[PDB]
């Protein structure tokens, strides 16, 4: 009201709303799903298209050859914050011959979020990641949030209409964790995950992005006829 | 680049300025032009470092072309000298110094008189009825010394000149192909286009 | 540039078919006098990897520095900063090789020639050399100063070439090694008698070995020697 | 330093720092243009409001930004001589550079560049000036007239006019000026841009500026005397 | 007052709403994807009759295999396309070959969110980027100041867009030729137009494999109007 | 090295050698020291190869922003100083060029400018650049006219960069021809020296002092 | 004085075929008349089917491998996983090394590949930036002794067709993949025999369409 | 943030103008008359010090009339500490002119100069402008004798005749009356003195109340002299003029 | 190479009885070659007298500086700068050169307009103030200027004698320096009226 023109206010209970408008740009953003097993993690995104002439806006983003992203919300934040991260993974590699640790390039991201909500001037990302990668402890997935909360998750759905998607995996949670060297099976329970936040429009050949990552699988993207197996 | 005269008569000013360019062991040209007009009545002859010269000449060339535009007025010999001095005696502390000299002949409208200066590389100033910049005075200054008159006519200065181009390519070991010879009097800047 | 003051002489090391071996004597010399006779010059990082290091003291003592915060910072945030996500001799190699390069292109190097020996996760041996230069070189025997001359020569005789690797116990390796010691003191003048061995192996883990001394030393041939060609007496 | 955003966006899409400053250049005296077959005329006014002053140094509304191109305009004074100042150097630097002096339209490119920079810069607004730069390109014959404004757009006109009461006098031109046969000598040229600012200035004495570019750098400012013989002929003919 | 990169309550920054408001005030732009070409056209809205229309440069070259097209504050547009054109230059001296559409889209995109309290504010212009690579054949992008790109079959911005784009979503078709869509543009840019359409305050451009991006003469772009008004007629 | 160009009624020959050296290690005999900045322009180069070959290909970006910018060709006057004022920054640093910038615009005709590392930019007729431009002079000069036709004229530059390849040690390997008109650059082959010398000996009656 | 750059000796071997390329290089590492290592890698896969050496400062030559490399996954990054093409690398590597035009990377680079029309491709730097394509290039140490070798052996200079004596050339052939590595093999024993700094091993790498293949062989260690 | 608290000093209103500059002239128009008279002649600067006290120094005060160099001066009407800024600016920018090209400023040069720093307060950095107007009296060998002013906007003109401060309208009327073009520095003198000794808002003018200054070429020979008169001068110059 | 002795040139000055004397020749070379015979070394700024020694640029350079700085002094403090107070600002202009420094002989001379005492004063490169009671000497024959000074100087001498006493020490001087000569300028000063006089000497 009064504490909304900067994100440099609390309000009176201790609310930033600078930083929950900019949670709020997510929720505007089209579906897309994480999950993953021991052996591979798993993304899926329906993206979104601004008529019949235009293309579908990509969601995916490749950050080195063991992990990658997908987006919700405004698109250039998640650019900038992906660029980071490849440079991130990439001094990891070039300094340490080392792959970056998932749950530390999500350490990174939640430090670089949160100087954007304590200093005047600037202002918040207005973008949520779901985070997979494998590295030497496995696979993994993470949720992050331009507030700066990073949580990892065995799956998870943000986006519009994501809460159809999150009950889903909530109850298949000790089905799809088990489904171990088997790539099309573990994609088949996502894309029947993401398919509990549809309405009206399906899943169609132009319409469904697929990401996988796992034990000898580097980061891959999938569109366009690649995606008609799983519709 | 090697020879640069400049003497300065009862009417006009007269720069005679060699045409060769030589860079090691071949000359690459013999119909170079040693020189920048800065206004309509103020020329400057150059000789320097390769590179240096050129771009020093058309850098104060801009300089002063600009001050003409923006007043609408023609600066004074003197002050365009002094401008010139200042811009050299500051470059000499920098750190890569521009290794030009120079002469600077204009005829001033307004006192209705000609001015020659003779400007080194260092910033040194100095106003004089004739000059020279390096091994070209050490032939150049004697003749003038007897056969200067403060009173000559242009034709007169022309002819005085001529008997210094011909003791420089008696003595000189340099073949400098000739010089080009400009006027700077009342009417403006003319070429003697045979000499 | 600089020129370097307190000066520490040969590092040496070798694999074998369990791990490997790296050694370096206790001195600290400041030119031709024997000035620090108690310096360690083999410094471990967690329980797989020893990092020898020659050349000038002071940068190696930074360098320890710098290894010792590696550790505090990788163990940041991080859950299996003792299993899986713990330093590796390759990690540790390529963050000192990093720097060494970065400083000799600044023009301000440090003046030190660095051996990581150690084993990897998968029970792979790791031997890798770096030096003042940023100068990277790998192979079944590393040595630096005059073990490159001296030592590497012996331990050639070992392990040749990569097949004669599995076929070197820890027996014959540490035996080569120790010999090659003595053999530096005999001849190099800015060794001393005093040193430190090192060995990394993939079953037992890391044993330090300090206060070493260098014995069976073969000197009883110089009675004979008398003057320097034709005296006798 | 000064950072603070002055021109910024309001929610109908506006940005009223830029139009704010349009306001400035409605109120400045009226500045005229208009191109011949072999010539471009600028005519300007001169508020009588202000007289005891001295015209011998008083700053005159037209400009030589080079010895083949001019410029006019209207709006706040201080600001267009940082505008003539940066096109003079600009002018200089392009001679430097190109051995070859600036085109009419490069040089309207550039000050038209040097407007819109100043309304997305932080800590600075945008100039109140909008300008008439007009002259003839190196070895060409053809006339070039171009206007810009504050927000940085900038266009060619066969003529144009701006300041205050440029509505009356662009509706007098668009009714007289003919694209198929422009004034084809130095008299109707003139004439026409005398005829144009008549029906705004007021008396046709120390109110009107009148300077004629040529081709191949010939420029020069008529006199009292001079225009005062076109505001004669001019109502003399109107008596009938 | 408040903040320039502020949010709104609903989660979009003010400054970004505002310039589309600013994008809607601009002239028509439409440009059409084919397999055998791309073509922009655009409207050219000259202010009073005395103002030379040929002046009016709403459509641009970037490269020899890129063309651009804008619509709203057209001055906001030099600075864009000065970047684009030093981007795809440099791109070429580092890597000896033509840049990617999508790469010089995304770079020129990079820009947009680069203001805060860097310049002052977005930018007020909308453009319509089209070119041709071999990797991904002719393509089409519209370009905002919020920094998002879409790619396009077809697309009209400006004034009468939406108008535009309805008529553009009944018409495209995959089989397209380059003729077909040349009439296209002029039909849709005479139907939004409030002045009659003509040579001389409507522009075309095209962009081709073989000859590049190239900007129509008036005498051509008069008789495919021409062309356009017989076609018409004929039932 | 020895690269040549000259002025001429039907337009500018430009002939280079081939030959890359390190000392008296023969590094490369197949060198193309002629730069194809646009169909109008071309760039010689001698010296340094890296300091030639990156900065003339480095001028051919700026030409195409120039004629991106301004909807016309650049002239060759400006294409030469954009190099000359580049090299200027770095004097003293240790580049090491010697360059024609060769062209044809409308306004100009026919052009040739001499640029090289020191600074110096030089408008001209007639240039020689390199170890060997002493020996292309001698030909050049003694057979030179304003009326040469193209085939007579594509010939004289061919021979001098014969005869400089002969007698300098640090020329050789081949020939490279290029003819400037109205209409552009025109390429005329490669013509290896090892064939091209007893062609000419035999034909021309030249070189009596070696045996054949 | 500290003095930036060293001397790793070694030699590296680039030849162009009519659809395939090899880039081969010796595995021994020196400074001054002492052996660091016997077997260190030198010519390495950096992606897109292209190949790569930077022989003479190791240092300097591990920096520019690496910076490559580095460009190489930045491509794909910024450009939509595009193939680099072979004369974009190159060109690429002209601006890494001229970058550092007044701090130069002592190093003698080549890369080896196929065009886009398929065909065998090998390109050649310098130190400072100045690049080339080839058919055929040594570089290194013993860069002298092979260049030679190939001039006479893969472009057939100096030889003529008997009978004829001199007027004929002998005509340009291509050359088989079998034919090449022959030759690089006589070239390295030849180099070995008589330049200290070449010897112990020899890794050829070759490029197809197929992809890219290693070969080794032993050379002498002394 | 810091934002809450800016004045925005440079902005447009509404109807095009600046506020700043606006409220800084009606700053100026409070202040003590300084009217300059140009003549054939000469150049004369008179000036009104503001309600005084018997107990002020007047032999050592300065309030109005400043010395830019040996050929220029200036009156000043508003805030006097903001003028020193500018005037020791303008005596650096006369020194840099002489050190440059050895030839004194031209006046024409040094008051767009300082009219150009004036411009850049109210178009960028967020500060408040000068709150001063400048009345510049000079010679140089190109223009003779010229008048300048000078205001907050940046803006300058030139002058025969002109007022600063304080009922700047009643004098310029009564100036535009009186003024000649064949006149002479001794009747500018007497015409500079009876416009102030009418405009003024004390009871009457006298010598304690008045800065008063010449320029003339009554100087021996080709040369040019400023005299900044004293005390006792400014009160004979009244007696003979008839004022008091 | 040696900055100070390019040009060549030389300074001297003397007090008298209620009076001083500042002295200069006229040449400007390049080395051995002569090229002006009437660059004056010696600049006033009021009734302070400054004399100038050593590279020319950097003798006209200061002389800028000085009038620069005298110039604004005047209009700040509205009176004359004096001796005792320009000598200082001499030295403080040329310290804050220390370590790239002008390369000059400065020589001060003139008489306090209020108690009327005759001052003179010398500095070398860098800052440091000679402050003679009885004579000053600057230049490329400093040396030969000291042996004639030290010889033909005496205390309270008049205008009229100071002039011949000062004239024979800078011509007799510049006889033995080849770099000095080419012509000569004297001034004396009183409190309140300063004679210049030009002197005829031999031109080689
Ligand atoms: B030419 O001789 O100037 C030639 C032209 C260059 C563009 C290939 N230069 C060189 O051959 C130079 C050496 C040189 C010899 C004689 C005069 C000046 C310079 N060689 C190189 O620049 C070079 C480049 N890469 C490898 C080896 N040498
Ligand atoms: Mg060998």
């Amino acid at each position: 009201n009064n504490y909304d023109g900067d994100t440099v206010t609390f309000s009176p209970t201790g609310r930033l709303f600078q930083v929950e408008y900019a949670l709020e740009a997510i929720k505007q953003g089209s579906v897309t799903v994480g999950l993953r097993s021991n052996t591979h993690a798993v993304l899926v995104a329906l993206k979104r298209n601004a008529d019949e002439l235009s293309s579908y806006q990509k969601k995916i983003i490749k950050c080195d050859e063991h992990m990658g992203l997908s987006l919700a919300g405004l698109a250039p934040d998640a650019r900038v914050l992906s660029n980071y991260l490849r440079q991130q993974c990439n001094y990891s590699s070039l300094v340490f011959n080392r792959k970056l640790a998932v749950e530390r390039a999500g350490h990174l991201l939640c430090d670089k979020a949160q100087k954007n909500t304590q200093s005047y001037g600037g202002r918040p990302y207005g973008v949520g990641l779901l985070i997979i990668g494998y590295d030497k402890s496995g696979a993994h997935l993470l949720e992050f949030q331009p507030s700066g909360n990073v949580t990892e998750l065995y799956g998870t759905a943000i986006g519009a209409r994501s809460q159809g998607a999150k009950t889903y995996l909530e109850r298949t949670l000790d089905t799809f964790i088990k489904i171990d060297g088997n790539p099309d099976e573990l994609i088949k329970a996502g894309v029947e995950a993401i398919s509990q936040s549809l309405r009206d429009e399906s899943l169609t050949v132009d319409n469904l992005s697929i990401a996988i990552v796992g034990k000898d699988t580097p980061f891959t993207i999938y569109d366009g006829e690649a995606v008609a197996k799983y519709i | 680049m090697d020879i640069i005269l400049g003497i300065r008569v009862q009417d006009s000013v007269i720069l005679a300025s060699s045409k060769a360019v030589t860079r090691g062991i071949s000359v690459l040209k013999d119909s170079d032009d040693k020189t920048r007009q800065l206004s309509p009545h103020t020329l400057m002859s150059f000789a320097g470092e390769a590179g240096d010269t050129v771009q020093f000449a058309e850098y104060i060339q801009a300089n002063i072309q600009l001050y003409s535009i923006r007043e609408d007025y023609e600066l004074s010999p003197q002050a365009v000298s002094s401008f010139v001095r200042q811009e050299l005696a500051k470059s000499i502390r920098s750190r890569r110094p521009y290794q030009v000299n120079v002469l600077i002949g204009g005829y001033d409208k307004k006192k209705n008189k000609p001015e020659l200066y003779q400007i080194d590389y260092l910033g040194t100033k100095v106003e004089l009825p004739y000059g020279a910049h390096g091994y070209s005075g050490f032939y150049t200054f004697s003749l003038l010394d007897h056969h200067y008159r403060p009173d000559m006519t242009t034709e007169e200065g022309l002819d005085l000149l001529k008997l210094c181009v011909q003791e420089l390519e008696k003595r000189m070991p340099m073949d400098f192909k000739g010089v080009i010879v400009k006027i700077v009097d009342k009417d403006g800047i003319r070429q003697v286009d045979d000499f | 540039t600089q020129q370097p003051i307190v000066t520490g002489t040969s590092v040496i090391s070798m694999k074998y078919d369990n791990g490997v071996i790296i050694a370096a004597d206790n001195l600290g010399s400041y030119g031709s006098l024997l000035r620090f006779n108690g310096v360690e010059r083999l410094i471990p990082v967690g329980d797989n990897t020893v990092v020898g290091i020659s050349g000038d003291i002071s940068d190696m003592q930074h360098i320890e520095r710098l290894l010792k915060d590696l550790v505090t910072e990788n163990a940041y945030d991080n859950p299996l900063a003792d299993a899986e996500e713990a330093l590796e001799p390759s990690y540790i190699f390529e963050y000192l090789a990093t720097v060494m390069y970065q400083r000799r292109s600044k023009m301000n190097p440090l003046w030190n020639a660095i051996i990581v020996a150690g084993v990897q996760s998968n029970g792979d041996q790791f031997l890798r050399y770096v030096n003042l230069l940023g100068v990277t070189y790998s192979s079944p025997t590393l040595a630096t100063g005059f073990g490159a001359h001296m030592a590497n020569p012996l331990l050639r005789k070992v392990v040749d070439r990569e097949s004669d690797i599995p076929k070197t116990t820890v027996q014959v390796a540490e035996e080569a090694i120790v010999n090659a010691m003595r053999v530096l003191y005999y001849r190099d003048a800015r060794s001393s008698r005093n040193f430190s061995l090192a060995i990394i192996d993939k079953n037992t883990g890391l044993t330090f070995k300090k206060n070493l001394q260098v014995e069976n030393m073969k000197w009883d041939f110089a009675k004979d020697i008398k003057g320097y060609g034709t005296q006798k007496i | 330093g000064y950072d603070r955003a002055l021109s910024i966006f309001s929610p109908d899409g506006h940005i009223f720092q830029v139009e704010y400053a349009l306001e400035a250049v409605k109120r400045g005296t009226c500045a005229v243009g208009v191109k011949g077959k072999n010539c471009v005329v600028l005519g300007c006014e001169r508020r009588s409001t202000l007289k005891l002053q001295d015209t011998r140094i008083t700053p005159s509304k037209v400009s030589k930004i080079d010895s083949h191109v001019v410029l006019s305009f209207s709006g706040l004074n201080a600001d267009s001589r940082i505008l003539i100042e940066k096109a003079r150097v600009e002018a200089q630097s392009h001679r430097l550079t190109l051995e070859d002096p600036v085109t009419v339209e490069y040089l309207t490119r550039y000050v038209a560049g040097v407007q819109q920079r100043y309304t997305q810069s932080g800590g600075v607004r945008p100039f109140g000036v909008s300008t008439l730069i007009a002259g003839f390109d190196p070895r060409d014959d053809e006339p070039k007239l171009y206007q810009t404004e504050p927000s940085g757009i900038y266009s060619s006109w066969s003529a144009q006019t701006i300041g205050r009461n440029s509505k009356t006098v662009r509706e007098f031109l668009e009714k007289n000026y003919d694209r198929k046969e422009p004034p084809a000598t130095v008299e109707e040229c003139v004439k026409l841009t005398v005829r144009s600012l008549l029906e705004v200035v007021q008396t046709g004495a120390k109110n009107i500026e009148i300077t004629v570019v040529k081709p191949d750098s010939d420029i020069v400012a008529l006199s009292s005397e001079e225009i005062n013989q076109y505001v004669t002929q001019i109502e003399q003919e109107k008596q009938e | 007052d408040r903040g320039v990169s502020t949010f709104s309550p609903e989660g979009r920054l003010f400054q970004v709403e505002y310039s589309l408001e600013a994008i809607k005030l601009g002239s028509t732009a439409i440009g059409i994807a084919t397999k055998e070409g791309v073509v922009l056209g655009v409207e050219k809205r000259a202010t009073s009759p005395l103002l030379e229309s040929d002046s009016i440069e709403k459509i641009v070259e970037i490269d020899r295999h890129i063309g651009c097209a804008m619509s709203g504050l057209t001055a906001d547009a030099r600075s864009m396309i000065e970047h684009a054109r030093t981007a795809a230059v440099t791109h070429n001296l580092y890597y000896d070959e033509d840049i990617n559409v999508e790469s010089l889209t995304q770079s020129v995109c990079d820009l947009a969110l680069r203001f805060g309290e860097l310049m002052s504010r977005p930018f007020g212009v909308a453009l319509l980027i089209a070119g041709h690579d071999a990797d991904d054949g002719y393509q089409l992008f519209h370009a905002e100041p919020s920094g998002t790109f879409y790619r396009y079959n077809a697309k009209a911005i400006g004034s009468g867009s939406e108008g535009a784009q309805a008529e553009l979503l009944n018409e495209w078709h995959s089989s397209l030729t380059l003729k077909e869509a040349e009439l296209l543009v002029l039909k849709i840019l005479k139907q939004v137009m409030e002045e009659k359409l003509d040579e001389n305050n409507a522009q075309l451009s095209c962009i081709t494999k073989q000859d590049g991006f190239k900007i129509y003469d008036n005498e051509k772009t008069a008789e495919l109007i021409k062309e356009l008004k017989e076609k018409e007629a004929a039932e | 090295t020895t690269t040549l160009a000259f002025r001429f009624q039907g337009g500018i020959i430009v002939a280079v050698d081939s030959r890359a050296t390190a000392g008296n290690w023969v590094a490369s005999q197949t060198v193309k020291k002629v730069i194809e900045i646009n169909p109008f322009l071309l760039g010689t180069a001698a010296g340094g190869a890296a300091d030639c070959q990156f900065w003339e290909t480095w001028l051919g970006s700026q030409c195409r922003l120039h004629e991106l910018r301004e909807k016309e060709r650049i002239s060759v006057a400006a294409a030469s100083k954009i190099l000359s004022n580049l090299v200027y920054q770095y004097k003293g640093a240790g580049l090491s060029m010697g360059t024609m910038i060769c062209g044809y615009t409308r306004k100009e005709g026919p052009t040739i400018y001499y640029v090289d590392s020191d600074g110096t930019r030089l408008k001209g007729d007639i240039f020689c650049v390199g170890s060997g431009q002493t020996f292309a002079y001698g030909v050049l000069d003694s057979n030179y006219k304003w009326d040469l036709s193209v085939e007579d004229a594509l010939y004289l530059g061919k021979r001098s960069i014969l005869a400089a390849a002969h007698r300098d040690a640090y020329s050789g390997g081949s020939v490279n021809l290029y003819h400037v008109t109205e209409d552009g650059w025109i390429y005329h082959g490669n013509h290896d020296v090892g064939e091209l010398f007893w062609k000419v000996k035999e034909e021309e009656g030249s070189f009596n002092n070696v045996i054949g | 004085q500290f003095n930036p750059y060293g001397d790793n000796g070694g030699t590296i071997l680039g030849i162009a075929g009519e659809d395939f390329a090899v880039l081969a290089g010796d595995t021994r590492n020196i400074t001054d008349y002492s052996i660091n290592s016997r077997y260190e890698p030198k010519v390495f896969d950096c992606g897109d089917n292209i190949v790569m050496s930077a022989n003479g400062f190791a240092a300097d030559g591990d920096a520019l491998v690496k910076r490559f490399k580095n460009s190489v996954k930045w491509y794909h990054f910024d450009h939509n996983d595009k193939k680099l093409s072979i004369n974009s690398a190159a060109r690429n590597i002209q601006h890494l090394l001229y970058g550092k035009r007044f701090f130069p990377y002592y190093v003698h680079t080549i890369i080896a590949g196929l065009d886009e029309d398929g065909k065998g491709a090998v390109y050649s730097f310098d130190p400072v930036g100045s690049y080339e394509r080839e058919q055929c290039r040594a570089g290194g140490a013993a860069a002298s002794l092979i260049m030679p070798f190939l001039d006479n052996q893969v472009n057939f200079k100096n030889q003529y067709e008997p009978g004829t004596n001199g007027k004929v050339k002998k005509p340009l052939k291509y050359l088989s993949v079998e034919e090449v590595i022959k030759l690089v093999r006589d070239s390295f024993t030849s180099a070995t025999e008589r330049h200290i700094q070449v010897g112990d091993g020899l890794e050829i790498l070759i490029v197809t369409k197929d992809g890219v293949r290693k070969e080794f062989y032993e050379l002498k260690r002394d | 943030g810091s934002r809450r608290y800016d004045s925005r000093t440079t902005i447009f209103s509404p109807e095009g103008r600046l506020y700043q500059v606006e409220y800084a002239l009606e700053s100026i128009s409070h202040a003590g008359t300084a009217i300059g008279i140009m003549a054939s002649d000469g150049i004369v600067l008179a000036a009104e010090r503001k309600v005084t006290s018997t107990l002020l120094e007047q032999d050592t005060s300065t309030e109005k009339l400043y010395k830019l160099n040996d050929k220029i001066a200036v009156a000043v009407a508003g805030l006097t500490a903001d003028a020193e800024i500018l005037i020791n600016t303008a005596r650096i920018h006369a020194q840099n002119y002489l050190k440059t090209y050895n030839e004194d400023i031209p006046v024409e040069i040094l008051v767009r100069r300082l009219s150009d720093i004036k411009q850049g307060y109210t178009q960028h950095g967020g500060l408040r402008p000068f709150g001063v107007s400048f009345i510049y009296a000079g010679y140089d060998d190109r223009y003779g004798y010229q008048l300048y002013t000078s205001n907050p906007s940046g803006n300058y003109t030139g002058w025969k005749a002109i007022s600063v401060g304080a009922n700047t309208s009643a004098a310029q009327t009564l100036l535009q009356m009186d003024y000649k073009d064949d006149m002479k520095v001794d009747d500018a003198i007497e015409l500079a003195l009876k416009t102030l000794s009418k405009t003024t808002d004390s009871s009457a003018l006298t010598y304690d109340r008045l800065e008063f200054a010449t320029i003339r070429k009554g100087a021996n020979d080709g040369e040019v002299y400023q005299k900044i008169f004293k005390p006792q001068e400014i009160k004979d110059i009244l007696v003979k003029t008839g004022i008091t | 190479s040696d900055p100070s002795s390019i040009n060549g040139g030389i300074v001297v000055a003397m007090t008298g009885k209620d009076c001083v004397a500042i002295a200069c020749d006229l040449r400007l070379g390049s080395q051995s070659l002569g090229v002006s015979n009437k660059f004056e070394k010696i600049f006033h700024y009021g009734h302070v007298f400054l004399g100038i020694t050593g590279l020319a640029t950097d003798v006209t350079t200061l002389n800028e500086m000085f009038r620069y700085k005298t110039n604004l002094y005047k209009l700040k403090e509205e009176r004359a700068i004096e001796p005792e107070t320009f000598t200082q600002l001499v030295s403080s202009s040329l310290y804050e050169r220390r370590f790239g420094p002008y390369f000059v002989g400065p020589v001060v001379a003139g008489i306090n307009s209020k108690s009327g005492k005759p001052f003179i004063a010398g500095f070398d490169l860098i800052g440091c103030i000679d402050e003679a009671k009885d004579f000053i000497v600057s230049g490329t024959a400093s040396d030969q200027l000291f042996g004639m000074c030290e010889s033909l100087y005496e205390p309270n001498l008049e205008p009229e004698d100071l002039f011949e006493t000062i004239s024979q020490a800078l011509l007799n001087a510049a006889d033995r320096d080849a770099l000095s000569g080419w012509g000569a300028v004297v001034y004396i000063i009183k409190k309140d009226e300063v004679v210049k006089r030009y002197l005829k000497m031999r031109q080689d």
